[PDB]
């Protein structure tokens, strides 16, 4: 059952990474902003 | 409506019960889901000549309410007629529940499997290899290498 | 009618049972009632002697009235219902307010200055 | 824009709650107190 | 001209409203509707009117003497262009779009409008556009460009005093204000009456005396009403003139309780037959007679319920039936009792009933706001 | 293959959970870094100091004096001044050598 | 004939130009780019799906005289669609059926006709592996069959149509539904299809054994993909189980697929609805109004609303068993109003204390409130309008005979006049006692409420939720910090400029 195994795997770590990579690009922006005050 | 009928205790109802546990199991599915779960009662009552399908659909029923291990547990004590009907989209909820339990067990077992060891069913080893002959003779070796890394033996 | 205070309206309908003996039903109706009266005896009532408050259920005068009378107060004396109207011990409570608004307080500046 | 996927199918405000008080109850209250002063 | 115009209005009102008074009001409103040159405004008013079967030849008169005053404009603006003055096609027109205004639409008089709003250096001829504008949008009701126009015309005033465009303007809302359910403000807008001049819409000076009184008599209080419209000597003597409305105000100050509401039963019919009072008549009286009342009974504590009938009205059910739903509305602070036949009051603080009003708002403005951030950002 | 189909995606979620902790730690950290230059700009202003006027703004945070040397000048400001401190006809404070707003 | 060749020929052409621009632009984009590259999170093809939903709800009407519609199917059904070099053939053949219309005549589709439009699959290798396109060569004939509906002899044509769409999606149920959105895009084409397969069948045919087939369609849900199949298939499920007595309500308690968290705005706004009348009708009355509400705001700007005139009217019948009354005509339309008047009638009994008022309402509109499915609902309010009266009446009068308030309130009995009084105490709407010997009802007044506990209530429930709409607003407000793209220091050139001025200084 290796389509109903090992296929079952591919399906379900996308959507972790679809959400905590739009956490990501939200959290370093809101430092890019923050460290654009700090050095001017 | 055959829920009410489970404290007869002559036993030959709860085998004309469990007639209609299997075909009708998604429309009173809603009825025996949470409020009666009586099963694991007649299946510790020395009789037996049941316990075997009474598994079954409590494996049915706790896989979508989010007990997978209350389904596996009986899914593993269910024995041959758990396991005599694999030709529908229910074998993808058992083998993604029970090798996916074994291969995180084997982890703990790749660390410490002497002393204290888990109680490793003969059903619980014997379906591992069972699917992996499945995947062996199906003429698949992408995958026949994959799950044989995958059982950490 | 159960839903709102009536009764006697009720009793009525125990004067019209039309279709079948209904008697085991309205029994427990009986049953149900009499620890609901015996439930609101205890209000604010003043003094009642031994037949106003006593036929306010069904009964005329047998011992069932000293089983309701010493289950309950409302004591048994000289043709009275004595009331233990009371209801003084509760208040005065800066403290439950003091364990529990000081919880609120700090859950007030959780999601006031710290960044979530 | 404005679908909605339909599965199935001042000057108005304070006269409204005017409406409420006097709804069934001396309307034209005019006359009477010419009848009740000598009844009272 | 807009200068008799809020007549045809009021008579418009005189014409459906009341059902059975529908005979002579289609008559004299028509006295003047198939003269002066009137097209537009009466077509549905002929539709609420009876058939009046031949109009045909009454339109066809007045539409080509529309034509006429509109071909003499097509008849000055080349002459008034090759040898230019102040833009005198407009010049002309800008006096004759008012007429336009009242012949026509609307839509003659707005682009009119706003044409010579900037042909004009001087305010003194725009915020004169200003009140036409203002006029228009009470007959029409234009309760959205009324709000527009009253900043643009406010904004004009205050280079130069400008006092009789001012306190003109003072009149503009405090009609509106009482258009409105706003009496607080139509008091305060009505509080001079001593520049107001005997204007064009209120013909008689004494009319909107008569206005200003109903209006005040809720907005203030008696610390108020002794000193500023019972000792006005502009105040007193022009309703010395008027027997019905000096009674009906000094009884409520005289104590002069049970001849109260004989006056007020005159004013409240006389409320219903009038225009612009008739959308809120019923609000009118539920608060003089809760204003009645209180200041009654905010005088003793310990007050029978039978002592009001041969004092203050007749009924003694009537009373009771009166007093049980307005403190049962939440006002009118006092406790009445029943078998020992008495009224009671209390005092409450004013924090509780202030409190009241609060938590009404705060519901209300997150209400507007949490509704807002759902519609924006999708 | 599809073996590495999982095992080289597991491997970045492992790559990808330090990412979002480790900006979770300069959310605060330059907070308390940035806090210690806002302060440590102010050691121009220290003492010896002398008077101009302000006459007007080109823009946003740049604008013209007049010294009282006579002579004007087109200077920087310092940023924790309010702007809406300014221009009656305002006596401002200007550096001794570099000349700005002080 | 001149009658027919001026008003006939242009209803041709135009459709055939907005159906050269609609969905051949969605035919060759979905093709393209959902079995293609991508359609991601942020999609087009399902809102322009959307917009090929609405626009032919009114756009078609008539029985297609001059095949204006009846020979846009054997123009469309005609379809390979495999690849750009065999359908740069098929792109002259969206204009070579356009003079088989002109220069001759087509087949009329006129009731009869869908036969020979559904059996193509099999013509010019067609497949079904490319189901973006099949699905939607599945919903483009399966729309305008079923949105006339037409009900005369013709329900087999969209059944055996439908049949063939149920084919494709038992191939979207077991074949190949990875990461080509091919359950996800079709997920709201099976949702759909759903409401065409439901009012057919709430018109002359059965309802349960599509319940079945609904649940194993569910059970292939939220373990493969695990959006839009939660969503859709559990609204679709409640619509007659809630017009059933079928168990389906506890049900729906231990049913985790309550949460989809995502729903797409309209599917979501109305979800909270349909389980919003599930605790009103087993008597969980608090619970259900803040879903109610949340249930009305979530909503889009349409007009011809007759659902939001349901939600409107139930969302205020549970107040009313609360006691809270809003000014319901708030935003009365010409729409609005003819459906308010009884409803609003109801409710001015209910602000009053009479009790026969109800009797009043109860007979007049008792016919109206069944064809709206509200009267098991109304009956039971005969406990409210008393429990307002009897707080409406202690608050009023202070010391008051229990051998009056009947008499007010049309009891035609003292005798229980005591009884309701003892349940109002018993469930604490008037607080102080009942002189029962004499028969006057004593009350205390209870002034000064501003020095107790209960409006810090009233703000704790208010302070944090305006801490929250402050959170929401930063929260939904860093998104368009983007495009930041460098922050310049000062120079290359004029900071060695700068160095340059500055050594000139230094030897100076």
């Amino acid at each position: 059952g290796l389509r109903q195994y090992y296929l079952s795997k591919i399906e379900e770590l996308q959507l972790i990474v679809n959400d905590k990579s739009q956490n990501l690009r939200r959290l370093q922006a809101q430092r890019n902003e923050l460290n654009a005050k700090v050095r001017l | 409506g055959i829920i009410s009928l489970l404290d007869e205790d002559e036993p030959q109802l709860k085998e004309f019960a469990l007639h209609k546990l299997n075909a009708v199991v998604n429309d009173f599915w809603a009825e025996i889901s949470e409020s009666v779960d009586k099963i694991e009662v007649l299946y510790e009552d020395e009789g037996f000549r049941s316990r075997q399908f009474a598994a079954l659909v409590a494996s049915k029923v706790f896989y979508h309410l989010g007990a997978f291990e209350e389904s596996l547990n009986y899914a593993l004590g269910a024995g041959d007629l758990f396991n005599v009907n694999d030709n529908s989209e229910y074998v993808e909820t058992i083998i993604a529940k029970c090798i996916d339990h074994y291969t995180k067990q084997c982890v703990e077992n790749a660390d410490l499997p002497e002393g204290e060891k888990k109680p490793i069913d003969q059903r619980l080893e014997g379906i591992v290899n069972k699917m992996f002959q499945r995947c062996l003779d199906d003429h698949k070796y992408k995958q026949a290498i994959g799950i044989a890394l995958e059982t950490r033996r | 009618y159960l839903m709102e205070g009536s009764y006697n309206k009720v009793f009525l309908a125990k004067g019209n049972i039309p279709a079948e003996s209904y008697t085991f039903f309205i029994d427990i109706l009986l049953d149900t009632i009499r620890d609901e009266i015996a439930g609101c005896i205890e209000k604010a009532y003043e003094k009642i002697l031994f037949t106003e408050a006593t036929r306010i259920l069904f009964f005329n005068t047998p011992k069932k009235m000293t089983d309701y009378a010493k289950k309950r107060g409302w004591v048994l004396g000289p043709n009275n219902y004595y009331s233990f109207a009371s209801q003084q011990q509760k208040p005065e409570d800066t403290t439950i307010p003091s364990t529990e608004l000081a919880k609120q307080v700090i859950e007030y500046a959780r999601q006031l200055e710290m960044i979530v | 824009m404005s679908e909605k996927k339909q599965p199935v199918d001042e000057d108005n405000w304070d006269d409204d709650n005017v409406e409420d008080d006097f709804s069934n109850q001396l309307r034209a209250e005019l006359e009477k107190h010419g009848y009740k002063m000598e009844t009272s | 001209p807009k200068n008799p115009d809020l007549r045809i209005a009021q008579l418009r009102f005189l014409l459906s409203l009341p059902e059975h008074r529908g005979d002579a009001a289609v008559r004299d409103e028509l006295m003047a509707a198939v003269r002066d040159n009137n097209m537009a405004p009466y077509y549905e008013a002929l539709c609420k009117s009876l058939d009046w079967q031949i109009d045909v030849d009454l339109l066809n008169k007045m539409k080509k003497a529309n034509e006429d005053e509109l071909k003499r404009l097509d008849e000055e603006l080349e002459d008034a262009e090759k040898n230019l003055g102040e833009s005198e096609i407009r010049d002309a027109m800008m006096a004759k779009a008012e007429y336009l205004c009242r012949i026509g639409d609307k839509e003659g008089a707005l682009t009119a409008f706003r044409k010579t709003y900037d042909k004009t250096v001087a305010l003194g001829h725009r915020l004169d556009i200003v009140f036409y504008l203002l006029r228009i949008g009470l007959f029409y009701m234009d309760n959205d460009l009324i709000t527009r126009n009253t900043e643009k015309a406010k904004s004009l005033i205050e280079e130069g005093g400008d006092w009789d465009r001012r306190n003109r303007l003072k009149v503009y809302q405090g009609l509106y204000c009482v258009a409105i359910r706003d009496f607080k403000q139509a008091a305060e807008l009505f509080l001079d009456t001593v520049s107001t001049f005997t204007s064009y819409e209120l013909m008689d000076y004494k009319t909107f005396v008569t206005y200003t009184v109903y209006v005040s008599m809720i907005a203030l209080e008696r610390p108020d009403l002794r000193e500023k419209v019972i000792k006005g000597a502009e105040i007193l003597e022009v309703l010395h003139s008027l027997p019905a409305v000096r009674q009906y105000l000094f009884s409520l100050y005289e104590c002069r309780y049970s001849v109260f509401f004989q006056s007020l039963a005159v004013v409240e019919q006389e409320m219903k037959k009038d225009w612009l009072f008739a959308p809120h008549y019923r609000y009118y009286v539920r608060e003089m007679r809760i204003h009645a009342y209180s200041q009654l009974l905010e005088s003793y504590r310990s007050l029978t319920l039978g002592y009001m009938a041969e004092a203050f009205g007749v009924g003694v059910e009537f009373i009771d039936q009166e007093l049980s739903r307005f403190i049962a509305a939440g006002r009118l602070h006092c406790k009445i009792d029943k078998v020992n036949e008495i009224v009671e009051t209390n005092r409450p603080d004013s924090k509780n009933w202030q409190y009241q009003e609060t938590i009404k708002k705060g519901d209300l403005l997150l209400n507007r706001v949490q509704k807002l951030s759902r519609v924006i950002n999708m | 293959d599809l073996y590495s189909r999982y095992k080289k995606l597991q491997q970045e979620l492992e790559f990808l959970e330090v990412q979002e902790e480790y900006i979770k730690d300069e959310q605060k950290n330059l907070k308390k870094e940035f806090l210690h230059a806002q302060e440590e700009v102010k050691r121009i202003q220290s003492i010896p100091l002398v008077i101009g006027q302000f006459l007007e703004a080109v823009d946003q945070n740049t604008a013209i004096v007049g010294s009282t040397t006579g002579s004007n000048y087109y200077v920087r400001i310092l940023s924790t001044i309010d702007r809406e401190l300014l221009k009656p006809n305002a006596s401002v404070a200007l550096h001794k050598h570099s000349n700005a707003l002080v | 004939p001149p009658g027919g060749g001026e008003q006939e020929p242009p209803p041709p052409p135009a459709p055939q130009d907005v159906e050269m621009k609609e969905e051949a632009a969605t035919g060759g984009g979905s093709t393209g780019e959902a079995d293609g590259k991508t359609a991601a999170a942020a999609a087009e093809h399902s809102q322009r799906e959307l917009d090929t939903v609405t626009l032919e709800d009114i756009k078609e009407h008539v029985k297609q005289l001059e095949k204006a519609v009846s020979g846009k199917e054997p123009r469309f059904v005609l379809r390979a669609l495999r690849m750009l070099p065999s359908t740069s053939r098929r792109l002259n053949h969206y204009v070579l059926y356009k003079a088989v219309q002109g220069f001759f005549t087509s087949n009329n589709a006129t009731r009869d006709f869908l036969l020979p439009f559904l059996e193509e699959p099999m013509d010019t290798e067609a497949d079904l592996q490319f189901r973006p396109r099949t699905g939607k060569a599945a919903s483009t004939p399966l729309l305008p069959e079923v949105e006339a509906y037409l009900q005369l002899l013709v329900v087999i044509f969209m059944m055996n149509s439908k049949r063939y769409k149920e084919a494709q999606k038992i191939s979207d149920d077991l074949m190949q539904k990875i990461s080509t959105q091919n359950r996800r895009a079709l997920d709201l084409v099976a949702a759909k299809c759903y409401y065409y397969h439901a009012r057919v069948y709430e018109f002359l045919d059965k309802l349960d054994v599509v319940r079945s087939f609904l649940h194993a369609r569910l059970r292939t849900a939220t373990l493969r993909h695990d959006a839009d199949g939660q969503a859709t298939l559990l609204n679709l499920l409640l619509r007659n189980y809630l017009h059933y007595s079928l168990y389906d309500q506890a049900e729906k308690l231990v049913s985790k697929s309550v949460f989809p968290e995502q729903a797409n705005n309209n599917e979501w706004a109305r979800y909270l609805y349909y389980t919003g009348r599930i605790k009103a009708i087993q008597l969980e009355y608090s619970e259900a109004r803040r879903t109610m509400t949340n249930a009305l705001r979530k909503a889009p700007q349409h007009t011809a609303v007759g659902f939001k005139q349901t939600v409107h009217k139930l969302l205020i019948v549970v107040e009313l068993l609360l006691g809270e009354i809003p000014d319901r005509l708030q935003f009365r339309q010409p729409s609005l109003k003819r459906s308010l008047m009884p409803y609003f009638l109801l409710t001015q009994a209910v602000r009053t204390g009479n009790l026969a008022k109800f009797n009043q309402v109860l007979d007049q509109f008792g016919e109206k409130f069944q064809a709206d499915g509200t009267y098991t609902l109304i009956i039971r309010l005969r406990h409210n309008v008393i429990k307002t009266g009897v707080r409406m009446i202690s608050l009023s009068y202070s010391r008051i005979s229990l051998a009056d308030i009947a008499q007010k309130l049309q009891l035609d009995s003292p005798e229980d006049a005591e009884f309701i009084v003892a349940k109002a105490i018993r469930d604490g709407v008037i607080e102080a006692s009942i002189n029962h010997e004499k028969g006057y009802v004593q009350s205390k007044e209870m002034i000064d409420i501003y020095s107790t506990r209960e409006p810090q209530l009233a703000f704790h429930q208010r302070i944090s939720f305006c801490l929250d709409i402050h959170n929401m607003s930063v929260k939904a407000m860093r998104f368009p910090p983007k495009s930041y793209n460098k922050d310049l220091e000062s120079a290359e050139e004029r900071r060695e400029r700068e160095q340059q001025d500055l050594e000139f200084a230094k030897e100076m």
